């Protein structure tokens, strides 16, 4: 049949639709059997049984209203790390395996929205490190060349993503293991606000900090995926905490994005050319770039380093060290870190949190006056002899960028940058407040279409496709708004001069009616250098309809939009066409009962006047 | 300038989102207060800046309400109503109610300027004939005269037959009584069972509708005959 | 009054509502409604819209007189006149009933359909292959409601003019006095009598007018169902003088369907063919019980292979059957009855052969849903027309028939309806039938755990599914599961399924055979059923209900009597049914009255039998005693009276209907049809699975006060809301283990031996 | 900014479903009365099952917050000051602490976050 590697989400479910429900059982059935465990593909500790993935299938079919759900019957790879109840969990540790008879609620999740998994993937052995040669299933290489490292600790889900197997895979991040794999594998890697993806079922491993995180070769399809796992889970995860209302979708295209005044490279030279470039093309997107003293942001880093924070690994894995398990399952670096947690005592760990608490003061201080941070995903593109000579201090490099973001709230999105001459991928990480994600991916796709003008986008291995219309999104779903319906009728419409006051406030467009039969529309003498219209309610009878945009303004802002509005306006209630009573500009009788008032219901709005 | 000034009835709105008192200021002399035909149970003003000679200076409480929270509030604040701005006596101009001039436009609209507050006005604004009624009578006139009873703040007493005895007038009485039977004869129309109901319940009048014993007049005169008030012409008169 | 709706924005004084009963003794005033405009033409314009708007009915009003008058020129030229309406024109757009036949009623199709897990009956028409024949001819939408005419019609006076059709049995038709043809628009003028007469051949006809008949809707649909009170003409079937309204679109406000076609004979190919000399095959599916595990082998067979008659005791409830008596596998139901067809109760099919002790009653539109016996076959559904048109004294053979044939009969009678072409109807011919009857077992999952019981699918119908949890045995925890497999069909969200209704130990799923096919729903099932997970200390919502009873009162016991001289004079659980309880159970009577008392009852299905009628369950397994069900079923019961059937015990919440529980008191219907009792349920079902209900002693006479008091919504049933918690459940069952142990040991013996050989007979 | 300075005349009072006394038998009486009062200012009270707050009460005795004392303490502890300055008491249950890991106060942390998740929904 058909070619299936390098498929977005919208490529299978395109198939989907226009196929049979037993021919796209087949393409899927095709696209197990090509797959390979164990040391032949190192990037997939186990695959499903052909007859897991028919129970999938008939639990999938079962669903009624299949095309409304955004991944039906699209494979994905899961970190062998997080739980799903067809395939036994590992943690890349084979005396560790468990069958867990439970999906990880996230699994569970993308499930709900139809995806089917096909295997757990690799990992460094407990999520513990940057470079993914640390499992007894295998070093996975770099997806573009054998020689080098696939980066880590997720490094089954980069590479099975990167050579397009499957079109998204999770992973989890604590320092880095969801950022790193990305820029080596030239992947869209999503390092989401702490808490917001479930880690109900992911085994423990800095519970305080671990996020799950998501791979994908494209912006739309890390939309989905985020869309379909953020999601509270309180009861059963202690860190979980809900999205809240109103998240913004755009940041400004004045943003201001802070870069580090010392940025070391320790030795590598290539790297260096598309960070500077990469920085060039945020400039060009309108951005304020601004260069700014990371110290605090690096003793936070060193903080993790130097502290007790291990023991969380430790507090995870000691019961199951105990019972000394055969030598051959472990990696022998992976363990000795963790058993540096050994010599922290209680007191220990608190004065290290004092200490920690005491950087972020400084951190929150620096933050204040910043949107976004943008950092270079990692300094090396490490070659497997490289890390075998240099176990830790690679590793050590690696975490350069990314041991201080979930230290210090913050969110992240690891991004392609470009090629360097080896041919080899690299790129950089945006780095957003909490709860930015979705602005992060938006930012993304502006840098992009700079930094890849004319649709030239790369994706994963595939050299020589380019993105079309993967990269673009919807942005957050109405379920997120929760705020006043407003109606401009004036200097307030898209495209006029006071629209921007709608963005400052995080507005979002709803809608464009009119008003009911009931309306006059003004032009009220100009006095500033904006001339500006007033709505009047009118019952002798001769009113028209006026023409209308409605958006939704967050409720803890509208307080900000209503104090840039001057007499003779107000905001009260309108009738809109269809009979619903909306919030909306309205105009004192003094306004439009002056001289100089013109009367404009003729025009049907306030567009065509002007 | 309205319901939300201190002790009038949606003041709470402003405590509910968390406002602050600040000051008692004056418009300038350019508006003019309207009260609004009141359909709700809140009787409400607006608002309306004039140029002039003809406006006055109105009363006026300020307080500071968080951005935070004034996206609640003005999601309390219906038509005709709005939030707009207000010049104080000081030539500050400052956040406040306005009002469509729809609104003041209404049939019903009271010109309240003169008042110089709304403070004022529902004072010059601001009698219970019986304390508790008997209604002889049944079906949709018993229910009718209820709902006026309930609102004059008096108490009522139904008075019923046994098919009766599971309707309207029966359940929206705060008293009631069964008179025991079914016919018309052997129930409503029987004064002596009737003026018992009215002896027993403590009614000090006696309220009889249409049909049965209204145009009674032996009814009409046993009624003041026992000190109990018909609330009807004379037995003479009938 | 069974609905009550008034313009909110005009002033109407009155004193009614949903649920008042207006009576004839003092002045029929319901309501004055009163409008305001701005001049004397604003007002006529909103009286009119008001008087529009104005929906009252459950009594004759004058609606329609007020609605002709506010309309007329004459009130709006004001040419007014104290004697102006002494000769005013007044005609309805409707017909009048000079005589009403035996039994006529308005019906729609499908009918009542989206409550069967309730046990709310489709209703509908008997035959619905005429019904819908009868409409198409005058070119009705089929959502159109028609009258259904049994054994022989009403005399109608048109009072407007309108198209008719009749289709159905053989009836003669008069329109003033001459022959009309069935199947056949008929122009009908005003002054016109039309007139259909006995029914030849056949049961029943049916007779479409273009527009449909103008009845309010209850729960969906415009279908009568007598026994409950609901739907049709009020609730009933037609009476001398009875008035009702039609559709004229230009002397209408009305919300039915607008005719789709133009009125045209129906197609000769396309007619039904009735049996000529009443004798009859009747395509059937084998199941669900049809199997050896429950009937011998040789039975089976003669099921089959001979000929059943109808009895008199035949109506829309059901068609009873006479012919040869049933060899049984089991000497005994166990705990769920004594005599070999009791079953843990489980919803039936529409169409289900359902044997009812010793004899079988074919299961039709009005008919029972949770039940307490076997059913051996399930007639197609695009095969029960037939059982319409069955009269006493008809001969019958079921013949068998596959899923796929039995689709295909199905489909048939949709493109004929559709599409109206010669040749589209197919129906029964020798190369549809099955050589012989199949096994109805679908397949078996085998006992996996404690909490994972045994699968039993079983094929029960065109339509449905029947999974049957465990042994034939009561386990609360498969009670869970059921509503854990019902939980992952949702969660799945199942394209195809109609409905999945509860049962003691199953769950009956229906489905639409144009959407998923039997094969593919089976393997869902299958699959589904390997992603339930729970445990053994689950929890459910559960509302407790405090409920009265009147232990053997006068209108219990004479249920009893009319069956004993009507029905069956003598057996071993007659002449008194608690006697019968306490002599096999080895009690005293009032040993049988203290448990009703003490013992809480779980409800685990509803529609046991009829409008939420429960099947419920006492939570301590000392108050479970043996019985039986009636051999054969009662056929009238009386409203709210209380049942114990085996160990179940049932709230019989409809007035008149069969039942086959042994009875013992009499209760308040927990069927609310109005919603207005006092309580806080929103739907007329007061109960649902896992509640609890608990009685309490009331006098004959204080449950009389009570009854009146509830049905017009004065008495205050004692709910409350509460968790039912299985981890509490199983620890009471341990600190009290000893005794339900030797309780249960001490049950059965030779004594209730001699019993189920007897209740056999 | 904007810091409330009033409850609303409204406000929801919770208190303990289960309030131990130890024996105590003044005390029960002061308090019942408190609640009254509280109740007469217009106040809606509801009884509330206090049981995750006991539960997050004992994590700070139980638990390794203990540690923080002894880590605010122990460089001077280990001086071994004169006995006579020291209480007995105090000292002993900050030495207490030696007994917690690194991953023990990590294990006490999550414990903690999780009953807080039931608190904040409380």
């Amino acid at each position: 049949m058909e070619s299936t590697l390098g498929w977005s989400v919208q490529d299978w479910l395109s198939f989907h639709s226009k196929s049979t429900p037993t021919k796209s059982l087949e393409l899927l059935e095709n696209l197990l059997k090509s797959q390979k465990p164990a040391p032949e593909d190192p990037a997939w500790i186990s695959l499903i049984p052909v007859e897991d993935l028919h129970h999938q299938w008939n639990i999938l079919q079962s669903k009624s209203n299949k095309e409304e759900l955004p991944l039906y019957g699209v494979p994905i790879a899961v970190k062998d790390n997080i739980d799903y109840k067809g395939l036994p969990t590992t943690a890349a540790c084979p005396s560790y395996l468990y069958q867990p008879t439970r999906d990880s609620y996230v699994v569970e999740l993308l499930r709900d929205a139809g995806a089917v998994v096909i295997g757990k993937t690799n990992l460094d052995q407990f999520a513990t490190g940057l470079v993914g040669t640390r499992s007894p299933y295998g070093k996975t290489p770099c997806v573009f060349n054998d020689k080098y490292v696939s980066g880590g600790s997720s490094a089954g889900s980069a590479s099975v993503v990167g050579r397009g197997i499957v079109p998204l895979s999770l992973g989890t991040d604590t320092a880095g293991s969801g950022r790193v794999p990305a820029a080596l594998n030239n992947l869209i890697g999503l390092k989401p606000t702490k808490g917001a993806f479930s880690c109900r079922g992911v085994v423990p491993a800095c519970k305080s900090l671990d996020c799950v995180s998501v791979f994908a070769l494209n912006l739309s399809d890390a939309e989905i995926a985020f869309k379909v796992m953020n999601k509270p889970d309180l009861l059963e995860d202690e860190y979980s905490r809900e999205f809240p209302k109103n998240p913004i979708s755009q940041y400004p295209k004045d943003l201001t994005i802070a870069i580090p005044k010392e940025v070391p490279w320790f030795g590598e030279t290539e790297n260096p050319k598309l960070y500077t470039k990469a920085v060039a093309s945020l400039k060009n997107t309108g951005a304020k770039i601004v260069v700014v003293d990371f110290e605090p942001l690096l003793e936070l880093a060193r903080c993790l380093y130097e502290g007790a924070w291990v023991a969380e690994r430790y507090c995870a894995t000691r019961d199951f060290l105990a019972t000394n398990p055969p030598e051959s399952s472990l990696d022998e670096t992976v363990v000795n870190i963790i058993k540096g947690a050994v010599k922290f005592d209680a007191a220990d760990a608190f004065k290290f949190e004092y200490k920690r608490q005491g950087i972020l003061q400084k951190v929150n201080l620096l933050l204040k006056d910043i949107d976004v941070l943008c950092v270079p995903t990692c300094p090396l593109n490490p070659k497997l002899e490289e890390v075998a000579q240099e176990p830790v201090l690679v590793n050590s490099r690696q975490g350069t960028w990314t041991n201080f973001v979930n230290l210090a709230d913050l969110a992240a999105l690891a991004v392609p940058s470009g090629f360097r001459s080896d041919g080899l991928p690299n790129g950089i990480t945006l780095i957003g407040k909490k709860f930015s994600d979705y602005a992060l991916l938006d930012l993304a796709k502006r840098f992009f279409s700079v930094a890849f003008p004319n649709n030239s986008r790369t994706y994963g291995k595939f050299v020589d496709r380019r993105i079309t219309v993967e990269d673009e999104l919807d942005g957050p779903s109405k379920d997120t708004l929760n705020g006043v319906k407003l109606a401009v009728v004036g200097a307030h419409l898209k495209g006029l001069p006071l629209h921007w006051q709608l963005q400052k406030c995080n507005a979002t467009y709803l809608s464009s009616p009119k008003t009911s039969n009931n309306y006059k529309l003004y032009a009220l003498p100009k006095v500033g250098p904006v001339l500006k219209p007033g709505l009047r309610r009118v019952n002798d009878g001769t009113g028209s309809q006026i023409q209308l945009e409605v958006y939704s303004v967050p409720y803890d802002r509208f307080g900000d939009f209503i104090a840039m509005v001057p007499e003779p306006l107000g905001i009260g209630s309108v009738e809109l066409e269809s009979g619903e009573w909306v919030k909306s500009f309205i105009c004192e009788e003094f306004g439009y009962t002056q001289q100089g008032t013109v009367d404009i219901t003729k025009f049907g709005g306030f567009k065509p006047y002007i | 300038v309205g319901a939300h000034l201190k002790g009038l009835p949606l003041h709470w709105q402003l405590q509910k989102c968390n406002a602050t008192y600040l000051s008692s200021p004056k418009t300038s002399n350019n508006y003019k207060l309207y009260a609004l035909p009141k359909v709700g149970p809140v009787l409400k003003p607006g608002l309306r800046r004039v140029n002039d000679g003809t406006g006055s200076q109105i009363q006026l409480e300020v307080y500071s309400v968080p951005y935070d929270r004034f996206g609640d509030f003005i999601a309390m604040v219906p038509e005709p109503l709005g939030i707009g701005s207000v010049e104080l006596e000081s030539g500050e101009w400052v956040k406040s109610f306005i009002c469509e001039e729809f609104g003041y436009t209404q049939q019903g609209t009271v010109d309240i300027t003169k008042f110089g507050g709304f403070k004022p006005y529902i004072e010059h604004i601001q009698k219970k004939p019986f304390e508790t009624v008997l209604i002889a009578n049944r079906g949709e006139i018993a229910v009718r005269i209820m709902k006026t009873l309930k609102r004059m703040g008096i108490k009522s007493v139904a008075v019923y037959s046994d098919p009766d005895k599971y309707s309207q007038h029966v359940t929206d009485a705060d008293f009631s009584v069964a008179l025991h039977g079914r016919t018309a004869a052997e129930t409503y129309l029987d004064i002596d069972k009737i003026i018992n109901a009215a002896k027993k319940t403590g009614a000090q009048a006696i309220i009889p509708g249409y049909g049965f014993l209204s145009e009674n007049a032996d009814f009409s005169d046993r009624c003041s005959q026992e000190n109990i008030v018909f609330v009807g012409p004379s037995g003479d008169a009938i | 009054l069974t609905s009550v709706s008034f313009p909110s924005w005009a002033r109407v004084d009155t004193w009614v509502k949903k649920g008042t009963n207006v009576s004839a003794e003092y002045d029929p005033t319901l309501a004055k409604i009163i409008v305001h405009g701005k001049d004397r033409n604003d007002a006529i314009m909103k009286l009119n819209q008001a008087l529009n708007e104005t929906a009252v009915y459950g009594c004759i009003t004058n609606i329609d007189y007020l609605r002709s008058i506010a309309s007329s020129k004459m009130f709006k030229e004001a040419k007014v006149a104290t004697k102006v309406l002494d000769s005013f024109d007044y005609k309805p757009c409707a017909f009048e009933v000079l005589a009403p036949g035996a039994n006529t009623s308005v019906q729609d199709y499908p009918g009542r359909t989206g409550y069967w897990r309730i046990g709310v009956p489709p209703s509908g028409p008997m035959d619905s292959y005429s019904f819908r024949l009868a409409n198409r001819v005058v070119g009705n939408n089929s959502k159109s409601p028609a009258l259904e005419i049994t054994l022989n019609g009403p005399k109608l006076l048109f009072h407007t003019e309108t198209v008719i059709a009749v289709s159905g049995g053989t009836v003669s038709c008069t329109l003033n006095d001459a022959q009309i043809a069935q199947n056949e628009p008929i122009e009908v003028k005003r002054g016109d009598i039309l007139s259909v007469g006995k029914v030849t051949v056949g049961c029943r006809a049916y007779l479409s007018i273009r527009g449909g008949i103008d009845v309010p809707e209850y729960l969906g649909s415009r279908s009568t169902f007598a026994m409950g009170n609901m739907g049709g003409y009020n609730g009933r079937i037609l009476k001398l003088g009875d008035v009702l309204f039609l559709n004229q679109p230009e002397l209408s406000v009305s919300s039915l369907p607008a005719p789709d076609f133009e009125p045209q004979a129906a197609p000769k190919s396309l007619l039904p063919t009735l049996s000529t000399n009443k004798d009859w095959k009747i395509g059937v599916t084998c199941g669900p019980h049809g199997s050896i595990d429950l009937f011998k082998e040789e039975y089976i067979e003669q099921f089959f292979n001979d000929k059943w008659k109808v009895h008199y005791n035949s109506n829309r409830f059901g068609v009873r059957l006479i012919g040869p008596k049933p060899k049984w596998a089991r000497s005994d139901g166990g705990e769920a009855g004594l005599h070999p067809s009791n079953a843990h109760d489980y919803v039936y099919s529409l169409g289900a052969i359902n044997f009812t002790g010793d004899e079988p009653v074919i299961i039709t539109c009005d008919g029972p849903s949770l039940g307490g016996f076997v059913c051996q076959a399930v007639v197609a559904e695009a095969e029960l027309w037939k059982v319409g048109q069955l009269t006493p004294g008809d001969t019958i053979q079921f013949v068998p028939l596959s899923y796929g044939v039995a689709r295909q009969l199905k489909e048939s009678q949709d493109k004929s309806i559709d599409n109206f072409e010669e040749g589209s109807l197919l129906e029964l011919s020798d190369d549809k039938i099955l050589p012989k009857y199949e096994n109805p077992i679908l397949a078996v999952l085998p006992k996996k755990s404690d909490l994972s019981p045994k699968v039993t699918y079983r094929q029960a119908g065109d339509r449905y599914i029947l999974v049957e949890y465990g042994e034939l045995e009561f386990d609360l925890n498969i009670c869970y599961r059921i509503n854990r497999l019902i939980h992952q069909v949702e969660r799945h969200q199942t394209v195809g399924i109609v409905e999945m209704s509860q049962g003691v130990r199953s769950v009956l799923i229906e489905f639409d055979g144009s959407k998923i096919n039997q094969k593919a729903l089976l393997k869902c099932l299958i699959a589904y059923e390997s992603e339930i997970q729970f445990d053994k200390n689950w929890n459910v919502k559960s509302k407790i209900f405090k409920l009265p009873m009147a232990f053997e009162d006068s209108k219990t016991l004479d249920c009893v009597t009319r069956y004993r001289e009507t029905i069956r004079s003598e057996a071993p659980w007659l002449p008194n049914n608690v006697d019968f309880i306490a002599d096999v159970n080895d009690i005293d009577r009032n040993d049988v009255k203290n448990m009703l008392y003490s013992a809480k009852f779980m409800v685990l299905g509803l529609g046991d039998v009829f409008l939420g009628s429960p099947c419920a369950v006492p939570l301590d397994p000392r108050h479970r005693y043996l019985g039986t069900k009636y051999n054969p079923s009662r056929t009238y019961t009386a409203r709210g009276v209380v049942g114990i059937g085996g160990m179940y015990m049932c709230i019989y919440n409809a007035e008149g209907s069969p039942g086959g529980y042994q009875l013992v008191g009499r209760t308040i219907t927990a069927w609310d049809k109005l919603v207005i009792g006092d309580h806080p349920i929103d739907h007329p079902w007061l109960l649902t699975p896992f509640d609890q209900v608990e009685f309490y002693p009331v006098t004959e006479e204080e449950l009389e006060v009570i009854i009146e008091d509830n049905d017009n919504g004065k008495f205050k049933i004692d709910v409350e809301e509460s968790i039912f918690d299985h981890k509490e459940y199983l620890a009471w069952i341990n600190e009290n283990i000893d005794s339900i142990v030797a309780f249960q040991e001490a049950q059965g013996g030779e004594k209730a031996d001699e019993f189920a050989r007897l209740i056999q007979v």
